[PDB]
This record gives structure tokens, C-alpha cells and sequence, in this order.
DNA sequence: AAAAAAAAAAAAAAAAAAAAAAAAAA
DNA sequence: TTTTTTTTTTTTTTTTTTTTTTTTTT
């Protein structure tokens, strides 16, 4: 199979980024990863200054320009840093793991956002004004052949529920009819918030500008509606699935109740080709992937008596 | 003979009259029935500075009176209200409009209220001056609101977007 | 020699015109050819200004041109790319960027310098034709222009978020992982058959990689025809825009732009399954060149200097803000000392103390306090003028509101958070609602507005500044009876306002005649700066920021007790913010004495009415 | 080459009834 | 002062029909 070297090359870096840095010689990493394994969490935290210093930025700028890339080859180094110092965290009672960066030296505003910048780390600044539920997102899914009763695991999803091709034995022939086995996928948070543009960069005549901020895992429920945040993350584009050909008969193809702009009507780009897609026209649209939040806008004595120095 | 017509005119329109396929959605239920249209091929509608008018207001000013008669002639069915009829005069012509500099502006438009009680032609009177000049409307009480109608949305039926 | 197929233009004369009209060009070649008489030659002739612009461009490295089409027309040779562009403009542009990627290299190796080149060749450059033709509206366009130049005008009405359109596709094989980038033409993706591995050679293991392709942006515009072309009884007509690149965000929403662009015409389908097409195209334009309708320098500087060190500037501008305005010199000097504003603390323990001054205006009916008001209006940098006769009771503060285009929720912010820094100018006073009037208590008392609807609890800013001007009941003012009765607004918000002005209408023969006599001369046809105050208003607001001294301690102490030998505590505080806002005037950065003897008499002034 | 199955295609909207507020007066 | 008066504000889509035209599937 073919690899990459590049990605090899930040892999190891990364590692060595993890083992060494300890400037405070603290090891403030490894420190860090020994918190966790004390108190049972599930992400870390890598500052962009500390990194701005190692390779004289060519591992961050490297890191930076193409995180949609590189973050396998992250998690797989975090995944042997770990093994290495703390086995304790590779299991549960695998956890998930999650890399929250922040400190990036600039921030971008909405009106920044363009396509030039899909699969870049970016941070961004904006008022909440919508928050949903936390749902729970199919990260691992596992399938059993309904003849063989062969059981598949690990089946990556992408955007739309993807079920395996292949059986396991290649004695079975079956392309379909699989049973997710519910109980043993791997589940995660999702929420979707509403944000959009700082009452001073409106300009003196403008309806507002909106955009679709994603937050996975332990990100949930620390944006709160009408309150100003810093988001950080990874600027990322989203199909329309529903022509993609969705199993069930309920996306019914593109069901609406209004009426879609008549102006853009042909207007709109889509592609055509893939077989999947068939003689449909596929669709895209801008959202952002965030991976750190931060905002910018007990009568008990013997506990109260703890928290002070 | 595309733009030949356009909206408010009386027209005489002759064409071959054909009939529409209907099909596509709810052309099912209807089985046998069809639309209709016309192909339009001819138009027959009904109903400046020359020598023509150059002479024409000679001949007026040649006349005399112009005061008197152009305020008499308006509405000649309505007997009396003579002063009304000649500040009506005074309204259809338009007083200066200078541009001040610095921003400044001064209206040389007229703005003439007529009270009284009612039964003495009130609304006979205001209907015949729209006639004299072109540019003018008749709006009326709150059946229906255009007086201050400035909407920037306008749900039209054939593409369903703001006008 | 060889020909691009379907058209007539060849790239070799082309090319060859173009450099010898840009060599050769000057403003001499530009006014034979108009020839209007009375133009001028004076050193113009031999400027070559289109050499100036290119070394200009190429020392700053920018991309932008502006090429006309009467300066094309005025070389005779060029004279075929003018009736060649109008007909064919996508490849006679194609062209251009091509002979331009090598008018860098034609001047930069004249002196054969140690210029780089090599971030030159790896951007690219563009025009931006303009004045093509005669301009035309919507309303006049045939089907027989469809892929020419034209030149269209007509008000924006909303914009769209950037789009995304695919430039190369990214596939990776499931076996073997292997990437490889495939163009697409025209919006056709021509599927990889099979993994190109000679290896791995499998059918069918062809994966999409949606976040590891390529996207250019795009933007799509709406335009309005102009009221002013209609005819009677008719409809406005619209056409949608094409926007790609540095064009994108450009036209703001409500704008009326003259545009130039290329027409064309575009299938839609019938049914959205079916391949089917119906017989009717859409039309819209490609836009290449839009045309609608701070950093100050040292010598802006110096003169502001220079004009500041005037013996008498203050009534200077006291007389400019209102040329028209005759006599009323005292409500002009309050205004003038308003549009400075004290300046502004916000110290960590006692908290923010604050630097707006507020005026209300009020008195006969038929004075003229709106034009006043309409004239500070437009001096101040950042301000609104909406008269308070209606409207939402929360129509100056944020108001959440259903958005029209999507069904979804939008924060719109009020008059009061859109004037923050500046002065908010409210006129009908008098009018305003019992209930929105609290509004303005919250405004005028902690400079903030919360609001707390559909799950949204939050804070704004509204740090602006309020004159208003407000009618009594009746046709006068009797001055026997006292302010109260005859203003009909509540002692409270009438007292927290730091002036008050009252404007008195007296029949005096002398008044009336000089009124009168400058009125009909205004109308009998026949040291004012015009910007100068706008620059200077953001240099003092922007910069200065002035201190107080115990010289103003030992007046301001004594003026307020000799005062009161019934003044409230408000009166000391509307001193200070007076005298602070006429230190920033005559350009300083301290207080002294004359700062606080004109504030103490302009507050005692206010005091007579 | 000839069968059985499966979706697209909706569109639309005024006109009336009930309940809670925020301005008017004997 | 407690009575009458007044604007006004969502209320709306869950359903349809047999052809006609497409993809799978013996
Ligand atoms: N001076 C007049 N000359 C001729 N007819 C008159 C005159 N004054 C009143 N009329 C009559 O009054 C009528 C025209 O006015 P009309 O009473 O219809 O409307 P109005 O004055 O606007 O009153 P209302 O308040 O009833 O609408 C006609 O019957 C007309 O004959
Ligand atoms: N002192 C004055 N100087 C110049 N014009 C005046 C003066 N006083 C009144 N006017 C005239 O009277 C009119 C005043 O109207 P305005 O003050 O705008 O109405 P309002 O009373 O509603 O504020 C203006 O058209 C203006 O020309
Ligand atoms: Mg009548
Ligand atoms: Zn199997
Ligand atoms: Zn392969």
C-alpha cells in the first residue's frame, strides 16, 4: 500500500515535540499526560507558541497549512507517546482521543472566511445566538453479515451512514443487507451552534453574516446563546447527502416545504460525473470544525478552606 | 413584434389560437383537458417641440384671458368655487426648486388643503385635476394602504423573491 | 497565422498591437484623438501614462488595471481589438494576461536590476475594462448580444456567502491508497476508470476526498432596475451578477453601481431526476469591473497645525456647522462643544464615569431646530438621525427578529448601539412612547442595553451622546408658565440632560426684518471649511486626550458654592465635562483657566432661559 | 431483450376563529 | 378608578395520484 513520508516526518516530530519540549526542565507535557492519567480525561491541550519555537516553525507552519492531513498521523504519535509513558490512558474502564490547540498568533473574522483556506487551522470570533442538543455521532460501526453472521468492525463514516462492501470471508458473496450492531459501535457528542458577526465589524449598513460551528466530544455546551466566543479549529466543506442516495426512503429526494431561491437556480456550481451521484449535480457549502472554545464576551467550610492558598 | 404591448392599453390582438400540451405535473387528472393561448402576428392599439406647438401657445397668449379661462374651463360642470379653480392653477404649475450650496434645499412644490363641509362637489373637484396633468394618483382612506406603501418585499407569484 | 476555432481572433497581431499601444501611447495620442478643443498639453503629451502605471504597479506589486475602451480606439492600428473585444471578450482577455505576464519582464530588465521575477511568475494578472459602450438598461436586451461586453447600471439588493466550486478532483484507491488529482471541465468530472497502479489494478476502488480537493470562490449578486428609467404602471425588472476573486464582497447591499460584464445564457433543467431540459434559458451577466454611482498625511498634518494655532477658533466653527443658521450663535458654540465630548474614564474601582454631553432643544414651533439638527448630522463621523415619533418600542436597541430569506433568527442591533461613539440625533421628542422612553433611561444612565428574548440573555454598548429637539402644546411658548407644563416629558428626563436650550420667537421689527432680509437675499441669486472639520473632529476625538489641573480645582470649587450661595451635584459634573471637551478645542492637553470660565458661562447662560 | 419494482410530481394560503396583552375613557 | 374599548398574533404544510419515465433482474 502506499504511504506517505511527509506525514512520517511530522509524525516523529510531533513525538519529539511531546518528549522533549520541558521549558518552564519540567516536562510539562509528560506532566500533563500524568494529570490525565490520574484524574481519567480524555483530551490534551498543545499551545502554538510552545511549538513556535521548535524547527523554527516548520513543523507548526507545516502543521498549520494542512491539519486536515496531518491530524492521523498526530493521534498516531500521541497514541505511541502514550504507550510508552502511561499505559493506563490506552484503555477505558481505547479512548477517543482529542488535540485542543489555541494561542494562534492572529484571529480571522467571518467576512475572512474563503475557500483558499479549506483543511487550514483557523480561529475565529463571533456572538452565539443558536445552540441545539447533544446528539450522539456514529464515530466506530460494527456490522454482521446477515448469512455468514461475520462480524465487521471499525467502518470509518465520513458524512452518511456507510455500511461495509467485502465480507469478511471472500467464500461469502453479499454487497449489502448488513445489522449495525448498536451495542458495539463507538459513540460521540455532537452539538451545532449559531454564530455571527461582532456588533463593531457590522458595518454601518449590513444584515449579518452567519456560519455552522461544529462542536465533537467535550466541546459540548461550553458556547452558551448570546454570549461572545473564540473558536479554534479546522475550516472544512459539507456535501449535500441527500442526492449522495441515503438508504432510507425518508430523505424521499429532497423534500421541501419552501421555495428555493429562484436567482440561484443554475447559478450554483454543482458537479456532475460520479457514479454514485448518478446523473445528479452535487453541492457544497462552508462550515468551521472547532476544537477549542474560550470566551472573550458552597456554604461548606471545610471545602472553602481547599481551594485557597 | 415583441414589446408591441404593455400593461393598460386597449388593444385589438389577432393570432392563431392553439392549444397547450398541460403536461408534466397534474396533467394526470385533468386526462383530456388543455390550456389554450394565443400566437400573436398583429397589434392595432386603439388609441414635443415644432412649429405646431411653437405656434399653438401664440395663439393662446393671442386669446387673452389666460388667467380666467384656464381657471374657468377647469370642470366647467361645477358652477362657482372660482378662487379654488385658480389657486388649482397655481398647484398644476411648479414654484422654484433651487439647490442651495452647503446643503441646502428649498420646495418649489405646492401643498394645497381644501376643508368644508360635506356636499359642495368636495370629491368631483379632486378627481378632475388628475385628469390635466399625467403624472398624478388618487389615493383614498384606509381600503387601501398606498400612500405609504414603501415595502422592500413583494411576495410575486412568478418567482417568489423580494422586490 | 493559425486562427482560434469559431472566431476570427489570432494571438500573433494581437500581441504585437498591444505592446506597441502600450509603449507607444501618451496623453498626447488620448487628445488628438478626442480633440474637443480647449484640451490641454501642457507636458501631458509626453507624461506616457501608461508606463508611470505599469513601474508604479510593478514597484508595488498590485494587479490592477484600468483600461478604457475609447483610449483602445484612439491608436489606429489598435483599432480592430475595439470591434474584436465587444464580440469575442473572453479570449481577447485571455490574451491580455498573457502579453501582461511579459510587460513585467519588458521593463523590469530595461536597467537589467536584481529584481526577483520569480514571485512575479507565479502570480497572475488580470484587467478591468471599463466604459465599453453606450450604457443600456436591463430593460433593452436582446438575445442577439449573448457573450458580448456590456455595460449595465441598476441598485444592489443583497448579497450571498461565498460559494465553493471545484477546480481538481482528489481520488484515493480503498486497496492500495493512492492519490491522484483529476481536472474538471466545465463542471463534468470525468470518473477514473481504474487504480492507474499496474500493481493494485483493481475496478471499482475509487473514493471521493470532498476536504482534499481544490475550491475557487464565487458570489452572486441581485440588481434592481432604477425608478428613474421605468415607465408608467410597470414592475422593476432584476438580473443576477457573477462575481469570481478579488471582486468578491465588493458591493454593499442597498448601493446603486454601474457594472460591466459579459451577457450570457444558461440552461435549467425541467425535471431534477430526469436529464431532461426545458425550451427556455436564463440570462445573466459575468462581471469583470464594478463602479459605483483616515491615514491621514503630514501636510494634512501641518495645516491642521497651522489652523489650530487661529487666535479665535472657536468661533470659527461656530459659524460653520450652521452657515445658514442666522444668529444662535450660543446653541452653535454648545453644539461645537458637544461634537468634542470630555473625555473618557473608566478606572477600576469606582468604574467607568461618563464623556457624552447632551442637548435638548425646545421652544416656539416654527424656529429651525431640525435643521440643526440635520447639519450636525452629517459632520459627525458615526451617527444616526431617526425622529422619535414611532416605531418599535425597542426600535433604537437590539430587536430579534425572524429573518425574510432563510427561516432562521437574527440580532439586529437599534439606533442608539449603531451611533456608539458618536452623536445619535432624535427629533420629535416629544412624540415618544411612555414605554420605549425607559429605553432611553437605561441609555442615558449606564450606557448599556441588555436583552433577554428567544434564549438570548446579553449585553450591547451604547456610549453615544443625545440631542434632541422637541415641540410644546400649543402655538407659543408663554414664558409665565414654567418649562413642565408646556414640554409635557418627565422632570427626570428632562433634568438629566447636561443643556437646555429654550428657543424664543419674539415679534421684533428688527429680528424680523433681518431675518427676512438674509432669507430673500439666500433666495436673491447672484471662512468655511468644508472638510476640514471632519478631520479635525477625529483628531481630537482619536488622540487627545486631555488632564485637569489644580488651576481648574481652585475655580471649579468656588464657581459650584457661589452657585450655590438650587444646583444639584449634576451641575459640578456638567461643568467638568464642558470645560474638558473646550480643552480639547483650541488643541491642548491640559485644562486651564478659559476652559472652565467658558463652560461656567455657557452653563450659566442655559441658565437664563 | 424482457419482466417487476419504485419512486417524482406536489404546492399554498388566504380567511376566520380564539385569547392576551397594551391604550382608551363614565 | 374600573370599567369599557382596541391592535394582533400564530394559527397554516403529512398529503396524491395513476401515468410517464427510469433502474434493476431474471
Ligand atoms: N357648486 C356645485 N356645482 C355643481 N354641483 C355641485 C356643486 N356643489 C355640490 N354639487 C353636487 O354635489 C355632488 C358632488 O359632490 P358629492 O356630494 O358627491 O361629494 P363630496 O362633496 O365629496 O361629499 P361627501 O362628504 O358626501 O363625500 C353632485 O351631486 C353635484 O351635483
Ligand atoms: N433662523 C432661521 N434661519 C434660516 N431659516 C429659517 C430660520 N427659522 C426658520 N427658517 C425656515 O423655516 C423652516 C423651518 O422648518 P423646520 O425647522 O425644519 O421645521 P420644524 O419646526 O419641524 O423643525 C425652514 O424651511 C427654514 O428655511
Ligand atoms: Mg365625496
Ligand atoms: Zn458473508
Ligand atoms: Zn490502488
Amino acid at each position: 500500500k502506499v504511504d506517505d513520508v511527509t506525514g512520517e516526518k511530522v509524525r516523529e516530530a510531533f513525538e519529539q515535540f511531546l518528549e522533549d519540549f520541558s521549558v518552564q526542565v519540567e516536562k510539562v507535557y509528560r506532566a500533563q499526560i500524568e494529570f490525565m492519567k490520574i484524574y481519567d480525561l480524555n483530551t490534551i491541550y498543545i499551545d502554538y507558541q510552545h511549538l513556535s519555537m521548535r524547527e523554527n516553525g516548520a513543523l507548526a507552519m507545516a502543521i498549520s497549512e494542512q491539519y486536515y492531513r496531518f491530524l492521523p498521523f498526530l493521534q498516531k504519535g500521541l497514541r505511541r507517546v502514550v504507550r510508552k509513558y502511561a499505559p493506563e490512558l490506552l484503555n477505558t474502564s481505547e479512548r477517543v482521543f482529542q488535540i485542543s490547540f489555541f494561542n494562534l498568533p492572529t484571529v480571522h473574522r467571518i467576512r475572512d472566511i474563503r475557500s483558499e483556506k479549506i483543511g487550514s487551522l483557523l480561529s475565529i470570533s463571533g456572538t452565539v445566538t443558536r445552540t441545539s442538543e447533544v446528539r450522539p455521532e456514529l464515530y466506530k460501526a460494527s456490522f454482521t453479515c446477515d448469512m455468514c453472521r461475520a462480524i465487521v468492525d471499525n467502518v470509518e463514516q465520513s458524512f452518511k451512514y456507510t455500511e461495509p462492501t467485502f465480507c469478511p470471508n471472500p467464500s461469502c458473496e453479499n454487497r449489502a443487507f448488513w445489522t449495525l450492531n448498536v451495542t458495539r459501535s463507538r459513540f460521540l457528542d455532537w452539538q451545532k451552534v449559531r454564530i455571527q458577526e461582532n456588533a463593531n465589524e457590522i458595518p454601518t449598513g449590513s444584515m449579518p453574516r452567519t456560519l455552522d460551528v461544529i462542536l465533537r466530544g467535550d466541546s459540548v455546551e461550553r458556547a452558551k446563546p448570546g454570549d461572545r466566543c473564540k473558536f479554534t479549529g479546522v475550516e472544512i466543506v459539507v456535501p449535500d447527502v441527500t442526492q449522495l442516495g441515503l438508504p432510507g426512503v425518508k430523505p424521499s429526494s429532497t423534500l421541501d416545504t419552501r421555495g428555493i431561491s429562484k436567482t440561484t437556480e443554475g447559478l450554483n456550481s454543482g458537479v456532475t460525473g460520479l457514479r454514485s451521484l448518478g446523473v445528479r449535480d452535487l453541492t457544497y457549502k462552508i462550515s468551521f470544525l472547532a476544537c477549542h472554545v474560550i470566551s472573550i464576551g458552597e456554604r461548606d467550610q471545610e471545602v472553602f478552606l481547599n481551594s485557597l492558598s | 413584434l415583441v414589446r408591441s404591448l404593455s400593461p393598460g392599453d386597449i388593444v385589438d390582438v389577432t393570432g392563431i389560437f392553439l392549444p397547450a400540451p398541460y403536461t408534466g405535473f397534474k396533467a394526470l387528472k385533468a386526462g383530456l383537458l388543455t390550456e389554450t393561448y394565443l400566437e400573436a402576428q398583429f397589434v392595432r392599439q386603439h388609441k414635443s417641440l415644432t412649429s405646431d406647438v411653437e405656434e399653438r401657445v401664440m395663439e393662446l397668449i393671442t386669446s387673452g384671458d389666460v388667467y380666467n379661462r384656464l381657471a374657468k374651463s377647469i370642470a366647467p360642470e361645477i358652477y362657482g368655487n372660482l378662487d379654488v379653480k385658480k389657486a388649482l392653477l397655481l398647484l398644476l404649475v411648479g414654484g422654484v426648486d433651487k439647490r442651495v450650496g452647503d446643503g441646502m434645499k428649498i420646495r418649489g412644490d405646492i401643498n394645497v388643503c381644501l376643508m368644508g363641509d360635506p356636499g359642495v362637489a368636495k370629491s368631483q373637484l379632486l378627481k378632475a385635476i388628475c385628469k390635466i396633468s399625467p403624472r398624478g394618483v388618487y389615493t383614498t382612506g384606509k381600503g387601501s394602504s398606498g400612500v405609504g406603501l414603501t415595502a422592500a418585499v413583494m411576495k410575486d407569484p412568478v418567482t417568489d423573491e423580494m422586490i | 497565422l493559425r486562427i482560434i476555432w469559431g472566431t476570427n481572433v489570432s494571438i500573433q497581431e494581437c500581441t504585437t498591437n498591444f505592446r506597441n499601444f502600450l509603449m507607444s501611447f501618451k496623453y498626447k495620442f488620448r487628445k488628438i484623438l478626442d480633440e474637443r478643443e480647449e484640451f490641454i498639453n501642457n507636458t501631458t503629451d509626453e507624461e506616457l501614462y501608461y508606463i508611470k502605471q505599469l513601474n508604479e504597479m510593478r514597484e508595488l506589486g498590485t494587479s490592477n488595471l484600468n483600461l478604457d475602451a475609447r483610449n483602445l480606439l484612439a491608436y489606429k492600428q489598435t483599432e480592430d481589438l475595439y470591434h474584436q473585444l465587444l464580440n469575442y471578450p473572453q479570449e481577447v482577455i485571455s490574451i491580455m494576461d498573457q502579453t501582461i505576464k511579459d510587460c513585467m519582464v519588458s521593463l523590469i530588465v530595461d536597467n537589467n536590476l536584481d529584481y526577483d521575477l520569480d514571485e512575479i511568475e507565479t502570480k497572475f494578472y488580470k484587467v478591468r475594462p471599463y466604459n465599453v459602450g453606450s450604457c443600456k438598461g436591463m430593460r433593452e436586451l436582446n438575445p442577439n448580444d449573448i457573450d458580448k461586453l456590456i455595460n449595465l447600471k441598476g441598485l444592489v439588493l443583497r448579497s450571498t456567502p461565498v460559494i465553493p466550486d471545484m477546480k481538481v478532483a482528489f481520488f484515493k484507491c480503498n486497496v492500495c491508497d493512492h492519490t491522484m488529482a483529476v481536472e474538471i471541465d466545465r463542471g463534468v468530472i470525468q470518473e477514473p476508470a481504474r487504480c492507474e497502479r499496474i500493481d493494485c489494478n483493481e475496478p471499482n476502488s475509487m473514493s471521493l476526498i470532498h476536504n482534499r480537493c481544490s475550491f475557487a470562490d464565487k458570489q452572486v449578486i441581485k440588481l434592481q432596475e432604477t425608478p428613474d428609467f421605468v415607465p408608467d404602471g410597470q414592475t422593476p425588472h432584476s438580473i443576477s451578477l457573477c462575481v469570481y476573486d478579488e471582486l468578491v464582497d465588493s458591493c454593499r447591499a442597498g448601493d446603486r453601481i454601474e457594472v460591466t460584464g459579459t451577457f450570457r445564457s444558461i440552461p435549467i433543467r425541467a425535471n431534477s431526476r430526469q436529464r431532461v431540459l426545458k425550451s427556455l434559458y436564463k440570462t445573466y451577466v459575468d462581471v469583470v469591473h464594478v463602479k459605483k454611482v483616515r491615514q491621514i498625511t503630514d501636510q494634512d498634518l501641518a495645516k491642521i497645525r497651522e489652523v489650530a494655532a487661529r487666535e479665535d477658533l472657536y468661533s470659527l466653527l461656530a459659524r460653520s456647522i450652521a452657515p445658514s443658521i442666522y444668529e444662535l450663535e450660543d446653541v452653535k458654540k454648545g453644539i461645537l462643544l458637544q461634537l468634542f465630548g470630555g473625555t473618557n474614564k473608566t478606572f477600576t474601582k469606582g468604574g467607568r464615569y461618563r464623556g457624552d454631553i447632551n442637548i435638548l432643544l425646545c421652544g416656539d414651533p416654527s424656529t429651525s431646530k431640525s435643521q440643526i439638527l440635520q447639519y450636525v448630522h452629517k459632520i459627525t463621523p458615526r451617527g444616526v438621525y431617526t425622529s422619535g415619533k414611532g416605531s418599535s418600542a425597542v426600535g433604537l436597541t437590539a430587536y430579534i427578529t425572524r429573518d425574510v430569506d432563510t427561516k432562521q433568527l437574527v440580532l439586529e442591533s437599534g439606533a442608539l448601539v449603531l451611533s456608539d461613539g458618536g452623536v445619535c440625533c432624535i427629533d420629535e421628542f416629544d412624540k415618544m412612547s411612555d414605554s420605549t422612553r425607559s429605553v432611553l433611561h437605561e441609555v442615558m444612565e449606564q450606557q448599556t442595553i441588555s436583552i433577554a428574548k428567544a434564549g438570548i440573555i446579553t449585553t450591547l454598548n451604547a456610549r453615544s451622546s443625545i440631542l434632541a429637539s422637541a415641540n410644546p402644546i400649543g402655538s407659543r411658548y408663554n414664558p409665565n408658565l414654567p418649562v413642565t407644563e408646556n414640554i409635557d416629558l418627565p422632570p427626570p428626563l428632562l433634568s438629566r440632560f447636561d443643556l437646555v436650550y429654550l428657543v424664543l420667537d419674539k415679534v421684533d421689527e428688527k429680528n424680523d426684518r433681518e431675518l427676512a432680509k438674509h432669507l430673500t437675499n439666500l433666495y436673491l441669486e447672484d471662512v468655511l471649511p468644508v472638510e476640514f472639520l471632519t478631520m479635525y473632529i477625529s483628531y481630537a476625538k482619536e488622540h487627545i486626550h486631555p488632564i485637569i489641573t489644580e488651576a481648574a480645582k481652585t475655580e471649579l470649587v468656588r464657581a459650584y458654592v457661589g452657585m450655590r450661595k438650587t444646583a444639584t451635584t449634576r451641575q459640578l459634573e456638567s461643568m467638568i465635562r464642558l470645560a474638558e471637551a473646550h480643552a480639547k478645542m483650541k488643541l491642548k492637553n491640559v485644562v486651564e483657566l478659559e476652559d472652565v470660565q467658558e463652560a461656567v458661562r455657557l452653563i450659566r447662560s442655559a441658565i437664563k432661559d
